[PDB]
């Protein structure tokens, strides 16, 4: 939504309803951002 | 399925 | 104990042995609630699920606080696997060997 | 690229700028449909926000409802508006900096010092921090002096619930949005973090609203309920009401107006977008559209147990799950649950299509939905679905299915199932089950299962769920299964055990009279899956006949010893050692029972340090559940095939008993009225430490508690010493010495709250009795029996008393439930790790080591690590 | 299809050609009409 | 409790069980349209041709007849606010036997139809017994 | 009415039949008790919701527990024959 | 270069470095370690290569 | 004795052992293999149950799968365990 | 109603004497192929005043085949009220169902 395709997007597997909850949460003023991780553990 | 290639 | 064995009630001395160790942690007498798990919750998630209410996370987004999904709770709210019991195994594996 | 997981959450506040540039557009219009042309261009129900009916692409992406996130809007704000949630931190931003300037009012190098303390102990310790950061705030708000820039600075009051009045030498000021904005932008961000903010994430002028963010439909979708017009939601109105002030707002003030209107309308703008972030502020009017009821905003949204946390998230409503009524079955086994033919063709489990089980798949197919054995659907490798119903053929379509499908089969014997009572109190009320299936329309449960659900068939009804997943259903099967958790966690101790029936057939199939014949044995042994050699009887002359514990004997393991006394040994029983005329002392040398009876204290559940226990303990869980599914039928067989009833005469004495009552009745009145009679005139030594009035009331209480016991003892010496309803109360399976002797003798005294029934008319409880009476009789002394009946006043007392049971439940559930949350709350993050300690997901401490021994609660032998006692019995008892 | 009168309980019978502009029995003025059995052999098992 | 079946098959506990269902032809004063309760051969809200099998010509179920499942008792259509079709259903899970039909006015020439349907119940594992002293 | 077998050697037989009741289980199980040779001879209600029985027969070798249930059986057969025979003279 | 490579659970019973040659050069538009670990939720095994 | 006496009791009762955990984690690993692919290492005739599950369990009994699990204790030291008998 | 009548109609006994050897048993085919079931009627009507209906209304086409009580009573009918039912007759075991009990 912000850079276009200046970036790489990644999918999760998630709780529908989380994905409301940051929806609901960016209505209001609090802006939460995801921090992803790899899904193998190197080592 | 991930690879983590790096060089 | 003495409340638990006036009843009539049998409960083993470990569990309140557990469980008085957990209340008297941070060197004082704390309350078990809103004063043992907040404080030393370290989760945002958690904390906000425990009492209903949107204080915390307007705090947090104040103070741009950090979470790192250590607990159990956070994660089953997510999505993700425990780190408790099957949790804490790790298996490796030769497929070649058949 | 790859597929991630989420590591982890930053918050902060969100900027107007980021606002602006994520929003996909700008809403500039007020109304939100135009005949009925929701597509109207910049009205709130603008399709570029996202689509929520079936058939429709969304303009600014070419998805569907399947692959649509919602997109947001923004409303560019004239007059900036603050956040009614923020206020209290932006209030500490108005009393710790200085309003010209900008800056902290502490003067200079300790202030430094103060940040390099901060930063050099804010991640390590964060409580000292957060103690430094509020001891700097308070010294800094009680200084009215800024050293920086040499200016005095005024104070500032907060008033409920977001307009902030400054004094300023008189005539308290009203601040405005625009300048708070404007003193706030000022502050440095070296020290905005050293009040415990993040610069770089919280900026304080952020903080207050210039830019206002558009959630899109997907949140706030429109409900066509009732089949009538289309019902909106709360947020659409609130957002459309802020629109139409906004654009009032521009007008008035680019046509020219007075100023008070104005900033009343502002006023009144800061009041819409409040009540739209948080409509339930304490002293305001909530918002109400249409119907004069409240609204339900974000704030509500999130909140009690209806909303997202508790709701949806800790919470939710899970598929493949059914709730029936439960009913008895003692012909299944500790670990498998009935289910009805319907539940079973309804919940299916997908099993995968292999190499292996292919033919038993292809028969499930043939097989039609609506036959048992069967399947539903069948899941090509495509990822297609065949429903089995609209199915052609489904004879060829079986022959060809290869490795790799999918069939999603009908329940069948042995498939393991969670099985749930609520509400749920410990971890073995939703336990691992094997499924079978039985005509009917309930859930069936073996008698033994009962104490762990803590169930009775009142008409309580029971929920099951099916795993759906081979890890699941390996997980349920290795870890919940009910015959692996026949000891609790609580105590050392069975809890799965004997109940009421199978007490009173075990002291009957074990009394040393029991005799039995060769038919009456093999009736008896018909119903459990003995077959071999019964061996020689236990007297062969003059008429063969075999014996109770001879029948028992067959099933105990050929090593076992056991010493210990009975339930029934409590009374004239006690003989304290092996020679004993009574079968009151329980001896098995090498699994043969010698001597002693079957009661609670050896079958009976939590009972610990019994002998199931101790062959439990020994045999595994295996032989535990062998045992229970085997021995436990044999003593309902012998108690329907013998007589147990309960008859009237069980209870009545005879005539002789009811004299004696009456005359310790007699003595015990002449006794209490000697008492209030000697203290109407003094001569009361008072019991030292009471006062009079104090020590009447003891007196009279322990003589009517003497007199009671007294008459039970009576009642008990003259009925007979075998009858159903004493074996019942000796054996342990029902009842108690107290209902005996309140059936047979006197009730005795009721009490409400610990003390006679006093509440009343005045100075007597009924108007029946005399002014000031304090008898016996006045006060709710009950000197009648069950069987013989109560008169009207006792009727009253025993109800009086009887009434507190009726009222303490829902208290005593309600602060349970309250407590164990809390509990369970602050103690869920605790592990043993694998050198022993206990230790906090979090990596700190809190046992070196656990318990003190490492030594689980559900493997002790009873809150014990090994009984050296119980070792040397194992070892030796069959020479003691 | 077919009614009845529902004064007097099984009072008489009239059908659907009878337009009236209200809900009403033609022959004793009642406001309140059944309907009738449709007479077709139905099958019950005796158990 | 244990019963005696072949009592309950000389019909000791058995009973019957009667559920209503009513509707009504609003007038709409505000717009001059009007319901009307006839079958819906085209419609918006249509369901299924078999569903409306058991209508008779004047939209409406006739006693003695056996529904089933989520069957249309009376079958109405509602002016749009494009016809809808707005027509009753058994409700699902339960079935029985149009006990009685009665059609009449509400008092401003609406008319209102009542369907009651009835339906068998015998005893069975799990039914609920008690007695005159808590049992 | 249909039996299978379960377990089957010289001295044992268990049989299970479909379509039977305690009628003819409690018959069977008291004429098999009555059979030179037999030591052991019970029968089973699996689940009463389900019409069918087990069949346990343990003998001694002497004779085989399918000819012990044959003989059994035309020992119920005699029985029930004699009955009608003199019924019908009274 | 070193990366992770995911052997699905057919091809079980044969050595390792075919099989991986054959997914690294199967969608791209070697010694791996004869062992690699197990996720939650898939039977795949992941493998360390050097390629 | 590292620190206490239980602690080194515990450690040597559990360094060749496996824990309940383990045991579950191995079996839903396998029977997750087995449900695509993954010939089984046993002879699947005379089982009595031809599901993934009891044959996983059945290779685990007999010792047969190549499995090893890693216990990396709090202090960083690291134990490999193996399930195959060999 | 229709299903309480039926049932009060099945538990009326009928004199099933002579019928063991001219109808086939349940054991046997019995279904279809007619032949193997009996049939009575039963058709009544109250005029203007109440009537109640005795098992000696039952009229039986096969004569043989009779109640063996005709008064039993069935129903009692209200003025204007009319019943007009046949029913089927076959023979059945007490094991299928207690109305079968000749005990
Ligand atoms: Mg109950
Ligand atoms: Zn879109
Ligand atoms: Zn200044
Ligand atoms: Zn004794
Ligand atoms: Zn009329």
């Amino acid at each position: 939504p912000v850079h276009g395709d200046k970036s790489v997007l990644h999918p999760v597997t998630v709780s529908y309803a989380f994905k409301l909850l940051i929806q609901e949460l960016m209505s209001m003023v609090i802006s939460p951002r995801l921090i992803l991780g790899e899904k193998v553990n190197l080592g | 399925m991930s690879y983590s290639l790096k060089t | 104990k003495k409340v638990l064995e006036e009843q009539g009630l049998d409960v083993d001395m470990r569990h309140i042995v557990l469980v008085s160790d957990i209340m008297t942690r941070t060197g004082d007498i704390r309350q078990i609630g809103r004063h043992g798990v907040t404080g030393e919750k370290s989760s945002v998630l958690a904390r906000a699920a425990f009492e209903v209410t949107v204080k915390h996370l307007l705090d947090a987004a104040a103070r741009g606080e950090r979470e790192e999904f250590k607990g159990v709770i956070e994660n089953i709210i997510i999505g993700q696997p425990i780190r408790l019991g099957t949790g804490i195994v790790e298996l490796t594996m030769k497929p070649n060997m058949r | 690229m790859s597929e991630k997981i989420i590591r982890g959450v930053k918050f902060g506040v969100l900027s107007p700028n980021e606002i602006r540039q994520m929003s996909v557009t700008a809403i500039i219009t007020s109304e939100v449909y135009d005949e009925d042309g929701t597509p109207i261009e910049g009205g709130v129900m603008d399709p570029k926000l996202g689509v929520i009916e079936p058939g429709q692409k969304c303009p600014v992406c070419g998805n569907t409802l399947a692959g649509c996130p919602g997109h947001f809007g923004h409303i560019e704000l004239i007059k900036p508006v603050i956040h009614i949630g923020y206020v209290k931190h932006i209030y500490d931003f108005l009393r710790s900096t200085c309003w010209r300037c900008g800056r902290i009012k502490i003067k200079e190098q300790d202030l430094e010092r103060y940040k390099r303390i901060y930063n050099a102990i804010k991640l390590r310790w964060p409580s000292a921090a957060r103690r430094l950061v509020e001891y700097i705030k308070k010294i800094s708000i009680k200084n009215l002096e800024c050293p920086h820039c040499g200016e005095k600075q005024f104070k500032i009051k907060l008033e409920k619930p977001y307009n902030f009045n400054e004094e300023r030498n008189g005539s308290i000021v009203k601040l405005s949005p625009s300048e708070i904005r404007d003193r706030l932008e000022r502050i440095p961000d070296s020290d905005v973090e050293l009040l415990g903010y993040d610069p770089k994430s919280s900026r304080p002028e952020w903080m207050i609203l210039t830019v206002l963010p558009v959630p899109p439909i997907t949140i706030r979708p429109s409900i066509t309920i009732e089949s009538g017009i289309r019902a909106e939601d709360d947020l659409t109105h609130k957002l459309v009401d802020i629109i139409r002030l906004n654009e009032r707002l521009k007008e008035s003030i680019e046509a020219g107006a007075p100023q008070l209107i104005i900033e009343d309308l502002w006023d009144l703008l800061q009041y819409h977008v409040a009540t739209y972030f948080d409509n339930e502020i304490p002293g305001l009017p909530p918002a109400k559209h249409r119907s004069g009821r409240p609204l339900r905003t974000l704030a509500q949204r999130l909140k009690g147990k209806e909303g997202r946390f508790r709701g949806n998230l800790s919470g939710k409503r899970v598929d493949f799950s059914a709730r029936t009524v439960i009913s008895p079955d003692p012909n299944l086994s500790i670990d498998e649950v009935g289910i009805p033919y319907t539940i079973a063709r309804m919940l299916t489990v997908p099993e995968r299509v292999t190499n292996i089980n292919i033919e038993r798949i292809r028969q499930y197919i043939i097989n039609g939905p609506d036959k048992w054995p069967g399947a539903n659907y069948v899941i090509k490798p495509d990822g297609r679905r065949i429903d089995l119903r609209y199915v052609k053929d489904r004879k060829e379509l079986a022959s060809s299915i290869t490795a790799g499908y999918v069939v999603e089969r009908h329940l069948v014997d042995g498939d393991v199932v969670l099985f749930n009572r609520q509400p749920s109190l410990h971890r073995i009320s939703m336990m691992a089950h094997k499924v079978r299936v039985l005509p009917g329309r309930t859930f069936r449960l073996n008698l033994l299962d009962c104490p762990p659900y803590n169930a009775d068939f009142d008409g309580d009804e029971m929920n099951l769920h099916v795993p759906q997943s081979e890890e699941a259903i390996a997980e349920a099967r290795e870890l919940m299964l009910v015959h692996k958790n026949i000891i609790t966690p609580r105590y050392g101790g069975p809890i799965i055990g004997g109940g009421q029936d199978y007490i009173s057939g075990a002291y009957l199939l074990s009394v040393k009279t029991t005799l039995l014949t060769v038919e009456e044995v093999a009736t008896i042994l018909g119903v459990t899956d003995f077959v071999g050699e019964l061996g020689e009887p236990a007297i062969l002359a003059p008429k063969p006949y075999y014996t109770g514990k001879q029948v028992i004997s067959l099933f105990l393991p050929k090593d076992f010893n056991f010493h210990g006394p009975a339930n029934i040994s409590k009374g004239p029983r006690a003989c304290k050692d092996e020679i004993c005329p009574h079968d009151s002392f329980i001896v098995i040398k090498n699994g043969l029972l010698l001597e002693g009876v079957f009661d609670k204290k050896a079958i009976g559940n939590q009972q610990p340090e019994s002998m199931l226990h101790w062959s439990i303990r020994e045999y595994g869980t295996e032989y535990g559940k062998w045992l229970m599914d085997n021995v436990f039928k044999m003593f309902i067989r012998f108690l329907e095939m013998r007589g147990f009833t309960m008859t009237l005469e069980d209870i009545t004495i005879p005539d002789e008993a009811q004299n004696e009552i009456t005359t310790k009745i007699k003595e015990g009145y002449s006794q209490v009225d000697e008492y209030i009679r000697k203290f109407n005139e003094g001569q009361l030594e008072p019991i030292p430490g009471r006062t009079i009035e104090e020590s009447l009331e003891s007196y009279i209480l322990d003589t009517l508690d003497k007199l009671r016991k007294v008459a039970g003892e009576i009642a008990t010496k003259y009925l007979d010493p075998f009858n159903n309803v004493y074996i019942m109360a000796i054996t342990g399976a029902r009842g108690s010495e107290l209902n005996i002797t309140q059936m047979t003798a006197l009730l005795g005294q009721q009490s409400v709250r610990g003390e006679r029934i006093r509440r009343g008319y005045r100075e007597r409880t009924l108007s029946l009795f005399k002014y000031g009476d304090i008898a016996p009789e006045a006060r709710g002394f009950v000197k009648n029996s069950f069987m013989r009946g109560l008169s009207p006043y006792e009727m009253f007392f025993h109800a009086a008393g009887g009434r507190e049971g009726l009222v303490d439940t829902a208290v005593k559930t309600s602060q349970s439930g309250y407590m164990q949350r809390r509990l369970i709350n602050a103690l869920s993050d605790l592990r043993i790790e694998y050198d022993g300690t206990v230790r906090s997901l979090y990596g700190d401490i809190v046992q070196v080591v656990y318990g003190d021994d490492a030594v689980h609660p559900m493997y002790s032998a009873h809150s014990k690590s090994v009984n050296v006692n119980r070792v040397i019995e194992r070892v030796i008892g069959w020479k003691r | 299809a077919k009614y009845r009168c529902g004064k007097c309980w099984k009072e008489l019978d009239d059908d659907q050609l009878k337009t009236l502009p209200g809900v009403r029995c033609p022959y004793c003025g009642y406001r309140i009409i059944y309907m009738v059995r449709k007479p077709t052999v139905k099958i019950v098992k005796a158990i | 409790i244990i019963m005696n079946k072949s009592s309950i098959e000389r019909g000791m506990y058995r009973s019957t069980f009667f559920r209503l269902y009513s509707t009504e032809e609003v007038k709409y004063p505000g717009g001059q349209e009007d319901k009307i309760i006839t079958p819906e051969a085209g419609v918006k809200g249509y369901k299924g041709k078999d569903y409306y099998r058991l209508l008779e010509d004047n939209g409406v179920v006739s006693p003695e007849v056996e529904v089933k499942g989520g069957d249309v008792l009376i079958g109405k259509v509602s002016p749009p606010r494009a016809k809808r079709d707005t027509s009753i259903v058994t409700r699902h899970g339960e079935n029985g036997i149009v006990d009685l039909v009665l059609i009449t006015e509400t008092l401003e020439g609406n008319k209102l139809v009542k369907v009651r349907v009835r339906d068998l119940r015998i005893p069975e594992i799990g039914d609920k017994f008690a007695t005159r002293h808590g049992q | 009415m249909e039996i299978k077998v379960i377990k089957e050697e010289q001295n044992y037989l268990e049989l299970q039949i479909d379509g039977e009741e305690h009628t003819i289980g409690n018959l069977l199980k008291g004429m098999l008790l009555k059979v030179p040779g037999v030591k052991f001879a019970a029968y089973s209600l699996p689940h009463p919701l389900i019409t069918s029985i087990t069949i346990k027969i343990l003998t001694d070798g002497s004779i085989s527990a399918r000819e012990a249930l044959i003989k059994a059986i035309e020992l119920a057969e005699n029985y029930a024959n004699l009955f009608i025979d003199e019924v019908k003279k009274i | 270069a070193k990366g992770i490579v995911r052997i699905p659970p057919e091809y079980f019973g044969q050595s390792v470095d075919e099989i991986a040659i054959k997914i690294l050069r199967q969608e791209y538009q070697a010694k791996a370690s004869e062992e690699g670990f197990i996720i939650f939720g898939d039977g795949a095994t992941y493998h360390e290569v050097e390629f | 004795m590292t620190i206490d006496k239980i602690n080194e009791i515990f450690k040597e009762n559990w360094k060749n052992k496996l824990t309940k955990y383990e045991i579950a984690r191995i079996i839903s690993a396998r029977a997750l293999q087995l449900s695509m692919g993954a010939l089984p290492l046993i002879d699947t005739s005379n089982l009595k149950s031809d599901d993934v599950i009891s044959i996983a369990e059945e290779e685990l009994k007999r010792g047969v799968l190549p499995i090893t699990i890693r216990r990396i204790y709090p202090n960083g030291q690291v134990e490999l365990i193996s399930v195959r008998k060999i | 109603y229709d299903e309480i009548l039926a049932h009060r109609l099945a538990l009326v006994p009928f004199v099933s004497d002579e019928a063991l050897e001219h109808y086939r048993p349940p054991e046997e085919c019995a279904e279809n192929c007619d032949g193997c079931y009996n049939r009575v009627y039963l058709d009544v009507e109250a005029k203007d005043q109440p009537l109640m209906i005795y098992s000696r209304d039952l009229k039986s086409e096969d004569q043989m085949i009779t109640p063996v009580s005709g008064a039993i009573p069935i129903v009692l009918l209200g003025s204007k009220q009319k019943i007009s039912l046949e029913a089927r007759l076959r023979l059945g075991y007490g094991k299928e169902h207690i109305k079968y009990s000749p005990v």
